[PDB]
This record gives structure tokens, sequence and C-alpha cells, in this order.
């Protein structure tokens, strides 16, 4: 939400994105994340989660529903590889406009 | 959305602008 | 495939108790931050 | 360790015109000056290493991979192999009226992958500093811009200094290549004294370059222009797909014709 | 997906199935072939269910004179509701594989 | 301004140098993969080009 | 034992540390209360909060609930589930099986304990090819006879490296397994 309150005012031509480095699988929340997820899809904010030693449900749905990807650190090389992969520009979705 | 192009040669130059015996 | 040339990205990092855990060889907080400095530089270096 | 790669613009049109012009400076004496620089560079330190490449309108060729005269075999053999390799390029070369622009991007590409190969073959016990000295003389081509930019950023990424020692034609991208990579650029007015510029300005390596006074780099005009008219402009309209500088708003970009919407 | 089961070629909806499913089916077939009861264990629910239905349906289609009806029982109604939907899916595949409707009826009580 | 590229602090418009754009054009010109020939395949070029 | 255990954990910091680390729910004989708690447990698992469910193996919830990915991803069994052997129902049943069907008292009693344990614990795998963990906190299960009474698929996946793990070793092997399961096939 703090990111969305910032990225919502961004122009439409720019790819709005968020990279989440998730460490502790438990995370407190003041409201149902599904509404926020639906809002992220509507806000066209690409969200991709990277989980460290955790395969979380909310991160799974958040990524795949938003179109982003959720990955988990297999080892240091996997972590290096995943961040290196995220450096690539995002491939345009059929829902994305120029 | 696959990549599409119509006139790609223009990319090769960018802003760059534009006797046989010799 | 078509690629989004201009992109705005926010990096979200946990500051929770598990970051102090030595989950990898180095301290997870140290490891993640050290590798993020590389990723941040490469992010601008490629875009 | 220091690795110095010398790139010679051995374009037979320009050097031939200079020969026909009865120019005082000539490619032979230029290659000879390059030879002295290569020798003196290796002569400066045991760990110093070098490579030399010459370019032609068709392609580019490498000039570099007992003591009968009472001197060291490496220097003597380096001189002989360079002379033989340049003569092979000049003798084994076709003639074509349609193609005259000198090749540079391909020469730098081979040098960079060669440097990378050397960067792997070098023992990690020692660090290797690499620099490329570009000796341009003949006109560049617009088609080279894209490919030259690729090697420019690769050199910057891999921390290779591009030092430009221009003879005649000043390529705007070449003066940009050095600035982007942090290398120096100079155009010699006294071509016969080219070797003095090499030994005073281009001979010192980055560590020496920092502890020394050299003329400040020439101001670089980072021109920008629309791809439709190629005219210099301060404001251009790019798109998040073609990333091409257009002259004005259009519902479809001529390079892709994607369905943009009025706004 | 035609399965080369011991007794007959069995039509199956999924293009890929795991090796243990073939064993379970050809093993269970022994009860039909021997005309007698038996016991067996298989971890997966859906896999053993769909393979069971495929096997028994193919066997019933092959030997309707030998086996008139199939009686299936499961722990609870919520499970039964899913199983009967899997049978419908199998019948939908079978109808598509056959290309025509057949005189077959199945229901959950 | 001392450093580019940057967004205008006033106009809210991006200021950038032409090479910065070309730094992304490799995404627009993806390089075709070279076919593998792990065996020597009688290639007379002992030296890698 | 569950309440005694929970009460002991409440006197200690254990119960606070657990709840602080993740929400916890406990099942009871009440179908409505357990249904609500289970729905809240599942809803907690949908959100970032996550939840922990404590239940009695013989409880109606264990025979009725189905475990799926992120809904009972790991199942913990505390001890071999043996029913109170003084209960008259068990006495009549067990002596009849020995008198009529000749099955030994400890043989059938262990068989029913092994069966009920596997039933409650094996439900972690149901379909859709989703991973699950099954940790048994009792060296009894590692005994040669108990191993043979354990189902073949569990028995063959079980191995000496995970047959007599220390609590720490279990957490370490679980963390590794989770890391290995998160990537696609
Ligand atoms: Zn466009
Ligand atoms: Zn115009």
């Amino acid at each position: 939400s703090i990111a969305m309150q910032t990225l919502k005012h961004m122009p439409g031509h720019t790819s709005r994105e968020v990279l989440i480095i998730f460490s502790s699988l438990t995370t407190c929340d003041p409201s149902n994340i599904y509404d926020l997820i639906k809002t992220l899809k509507a806000a066209k904010i690409r969200v991709s989660v990277i989980g460290l030693s955790a395969e979380v449900r909310v991160c799974t749905v958040l990524a795949r529903e938003t179109g982003g990807t959720y990955h988990v650190i297999l080892d240091e090389s996997h972590y290096k590889e995943l961040l290196t992969h995220h450096v690539s520009p995002p491939p345009a979705s059929s829902s994305s406009e120029c | 959305i696959a990549l599409n192009l119509k006139k790609s040669d223009r990319y090769y130059h960018g802003p760059t602008p534009i006797t046989s015996q010799d | 495939v078509r690629l989004g040339m201009m992109r705005h990205l926010y990096v979200v990092v946990d500051g929770s108790r598990t970051m102090e855990d030595q989950d990898l060889k180095p301290n997870r907080l140290t490891c993640t931050l050290k590798l993020l400095e590389y990723f941040v530089e490469e992010y601008f270096d490629q875009n | 360790l220091n690795l110095l790669v010398i790139v010679v613009d051995a374009n037979p049109i320009w050097w031939g015109k200079q020969a026909l012009k009865e120019s005082q400076f000539t490619l032979s004496k230029c290659i000879d000056a390059v030879m002295v620089l290569g020798n003196s560079h290796l002569f400066m330190n045991r760990s110093n290493k070098l490579a030399v490449i010459a370019s032609h309108i068709q392609e580019s060729r490498f000039l570099y991979p007992g003591s009968k005269d009472g001197k060291y075999e490496l220097l003597t053999s380096a001189n002989e192999v360079i002379v033989e390799e340049i003569k092979d390029l000049m003798t084994k070369s076709d003639i074509k009226g349609q193609h005259t622009e000198t090749l540079l991007a391909g020469s730098l590409a081979k040098a960079l992958c060669y440097i990378h190969r050397m960067n792997k073959e070098v023992k990690d016990n020692q660090e290797m500093k690499s620099r490329i000295l570009v000796i341009k003389a003949a006109e560049d081509s617009a088609l080279q811009y894209m490919n030259f930019m690729n090697v420019i950023f690769a050199a910057q990424k891999q921390n290779i200094l591009i030092d430009a020692c221009v003879l005649d034609s000043d390529s705007g991208l070449l003066q940009q290549a050095c600035d982007i990579t942090g290398g120096l650029y100079l155009k010699v007015p006294q071509m016969p004294s080219l070797l003095q510029y090499l030994l005073w300005v281009f001979l010192p390596d980055q560590d020496q370059r920092s502890q020394l006074i050299l003329p400040p780099p020439v101001h670089v005009d980072y021109r920008a222009a629309c791809f439709c008219h190629r005219n210099l402009i301060e404001i251009g309209y790019v798109c998040s797909v073609c990333l091409s500088i257009f002259c004005n708003f259009s519902p479809i970009c001529t390079t892709c014709e994607t369905a943009f919407k009025i706004s | 997906m035609k399965l080369n089961v011991d007794g007959l070629l069995v039509y199956f909806p999924y293009d890929y199935i795991y090796p243990e499913q073939f064993s379970y089916m050809r093993e269970l077939k022994r009860t039909l072939d021997a005309k007698g009861h038996g016991v067996l264990e298989m971890p997966s629910g859906t896999g053993k269910t769909v393979s069971l239905l495929a096997l028994i349906m193919a066997y019933q289609r092959a030997y309707p004179l030998e086996v008139t009806k199939l009686i299936y029982c499961s722990r609870t109604v919520p499970e039964i509701e899913k199983v009967i939907e899997e049978l419908r899916k199998l019948l939908n595949f079978y109808e598509k594989q056959e290309g025509e409707k057949l005189p077959f009826l199945g229901l959950a009580l | 301004y001392c450093e580019l590229p940057v967004e205008c602090k006033i106009c809210g418009l991006t200021l950038v140098s032409a090479p910065h754009l070309a730094r992304s054009y490799h995404h627009l010109f993806p390089l075709d993969a070279f076919q593998e020939i792990p065996l020597e395949e009688y290639n007379g070029e002992r030296f890698c080009y | 034992y569950m309440e005694s255990t929970v009460a002991s954990w409440y006197e200690q910091g254990i119960l606070e540390n657990i709840q602080r680390n993740k929400l916890l729910f406990i099942e009871t004989q009440d179908g409505a209360e357990t249904s609500v708690a289970l729905e809240k447990y599942q809803e907690a698992c949908e959100n970032g909060r996550g939840a922990i469910l404590l239940s009695v193996a013989r409880g109606k919830v264990s025979e009725g609930i189905d475990f799926v990915h992120h809904y009972g991803r790991a199942v913990i069994m505390f001890g071999v589930p043996y029913v109170y052997t003084q209960s008259r129902i068990l006495k009549a049943r067990l002596e009849y099986l020995r008198d009529q069907f000749q099955i030994r008292e400890n043989d059938f009693l262990t068989f029913d304990a092994m069966r009920h344990a596997a039933q409650c614990v094996g439900r972690a795998i149901r379909g859709k090819t989703d991973y699950g963990l099954m940790v048994f906190a009792d060296k009894r299960f590692a005994r040669g006879d108990k191993r043979g009474k354990l189902p073949r698929w569990i028995q063959e996946h079980l191995t000496d490296a995970n047959l007599n793990l220390t609590v720490d070793e279990g957490v370490q092997v679980a963390k590794y397994f989770l890391r290995q399961m998160a990537q696609p096939f």
C-alpha cells in the first residue's frame, strides 16, 4: 500500500513494478490482502516476490494473480541468478499498452 | 506480445547524421 | 517479445527478526544488502 | 599487469590519398611509430603485455598473437611478425569502389573478447589493467553507431579505457567512446610527431594518468536528433517500445506503428 | 490417452500419468479376472480414483455381461461430490473419445 | 545539473543523453544464438576467431 | 494431555513465543467451535498471518478434515496414539480378537495406533501433486516392528537419515526440504 500510494500517481507509459525480498514467512496485515491484490492488478503494478527459505501462499497468489513471479532462494547462486534475471525488463503482457 | 518492427534500419544510426578511380 | 523499456521499481526488504538469521553462509541481512548494492547498480546499468 | 591494445586505421583509401598527396606522414611510418610504442610499452615493465589490430574496409587483422642480432628475441620477433602480418593484410585485400568506410566496431569487438579471454587466462594472483588505443584517420559510418555503442558500453562495463589518437577525421562517437569509458581523446595536428603524443599522453596507464597532468578532454557534444529528420533538437518524443526519438506525436510510430492513443 | 493395460487398451483423459497408476490398474484388474475380492493400498486419492473408474469402466464396457454395475463408497459426501464430478469428467472425455453418447448412468446417493 | 539522466525537479520531465537510450537497444536487438559444434567437426580454424 | 501440554506451555514462554511467531488454534469436542476455528485457521493461512492447528488424533476433526497445500502443509504427531487401555470398550474388543481371532493384545493395539497415526498424518497428501511434511515425534515409530507396521510408501520414503532425527535435525532437514520443494518440477 505504501508503494501503491506512490506508484498510483506514476504515468501510464512507465512500467510500475515492485520487488519483494520476503524473509519471515509470517507477516502482519491490517486488512484482507486480496483487495490490495485486486487493486494492484487494476493499478497495473507488476509485483514479483522472492522468498528466502519460504514458499508462502499469499506470495504465491500475489505473484501469479498479478502476473509476476514468485521464486525461492535455493542457494546463493539461485539468489544471484534470480536478482540478475529481475534486471531484465519485464516482457509486455497482452494486457499492457504502449 | 511478440516483438514487432517495420523500419529497424533507422535504429542503426541514432542521432548520427549523413572519384571511383581514387 | 515486446519489452517495457522504461520501468519504475520499488525494492521491498524485510527488517524482521529473521533477517538477523545466518540462513546462508553470511548473515542474511549482510548478504541481502551486499547483493542488493550490486543489483541496484546493475538495474541502472541495464536501464 | 597492463594490457595495451593498439588499433590502427589502415584504410587504404585515406592512407593512399595521403600517399598520392605526398604526405610527410605515412602508414608505414605510422605502423613503425606503433611498433616503437608497443616495444616501449613492453619495455616499461616485465608484466606489461600488448596486442595490435589493424583495420581495412573489408575486415581487420591481428598483428600480434635465435639471438642472431645480439638482442632479445621477443622484441625482434614482435617487430618481424607485425611487419609480416600487416603486409599480408595489405597484399591480401580486395578492391571495391562501393565500400570505403573503415571498420572499427568489429576490431574493438575482437579486442574485447580477446581481453576477456586474457582476463580469464591471467592468474588471479595478479590483476590485469587493459586499455585500447584507437588511432583513427578515415571517415566513420552511421551503420557503425549501433555496433560501436555496444562495444563502448561493454568496455565501460568491463572497465577498459578507450584512448583515441585521431589523425584526421574526428568521429563524434569516438570522442564519446573515450569519455563514456573515461579514456582520453586527442587529434594530433603534427602527424609526423604522432609518437611523441603516444609516449607522453597515451603511454601512461590509468594509475599513471591519475598522478600526472594532461590536457583536459575536449568538450563532448552529446547530440540528439529525431530519427525522422536526423536534425539536432533539445526535445524529442520517445516511446516505451521503439525507444526512438520522433519529431512529434503520432498515433503510430513509423518504426513499429503500434496503436498509440491520443493524449 | 490409450493405456496398454493387461486386459485391454484403456482410454484415459490425461496425456501423462505416473508409472504406479499402470501397476495399480493392472493389479486391480486381477480381482475382476479372478472373480474375487482383494485388498490394496495407494496414497493418491484422485489418481487411484480416476484410474479405478477408467479400469472398471473399460472392463464394464468390455464385459458388461460379467459386471452389471459398479458400487463405489467413500469416506464422506464432500469427497463423494468430488469423485462423482471426476466420473462426469471421465464420461465427458469418454463421450468425446467415442464421439457419441452411450447408454450409461451414474449418480451419488 | 551535474548528473544525468535525471527527472526535472521542476517540469517533471526526463532529461537524458542519447547514449543512455542506446544502452537499452540490445533489448530491441536480441542476439541470435550461435549453433553449437562441440566436436572439432574438421574445422580447420585451430584458433578461435 | 493436550490441555496439560498447552497449560505447561502457557506457564512457560513456549506458548507465547509460538503465538507470537504464528497464530494458534486448538480443536475441541464442539463441531461448531472447531469449524469456526478451522475456517479462521484456513483464513489465517490465506492471509500473511498464518495459523497453527492443535488437535487430538482421535478427534472428529482429524477424520473429517482434508489437508492440502498451505492447509496443513506439515503434520506433527506427538507420540504413538494409544487409547486408554483400561477402557471397557477396548478391553472387550481386544480380548475378543485374541479369544476368537487370536490376535495378540499389543499386536492389535499397536496396529490400531499405527493405523490411526498414519490416517491422521498421511492425509497431508491428497492430490494435485502438492508437497507435504510428516514428522513423528517418537522414537517408537522408528522401532523395527513399528516401521514394518507403517505403510510401505511411508516406510520406503523413511530412512535412517530421518529415522532418528534430533529436534534440531528435524528443523534443519525440514528447512532444506522446503527449499528443495519450492522450485518447479
Ligand atoms: Zn513507438
Ligand atoms: Zn519532424
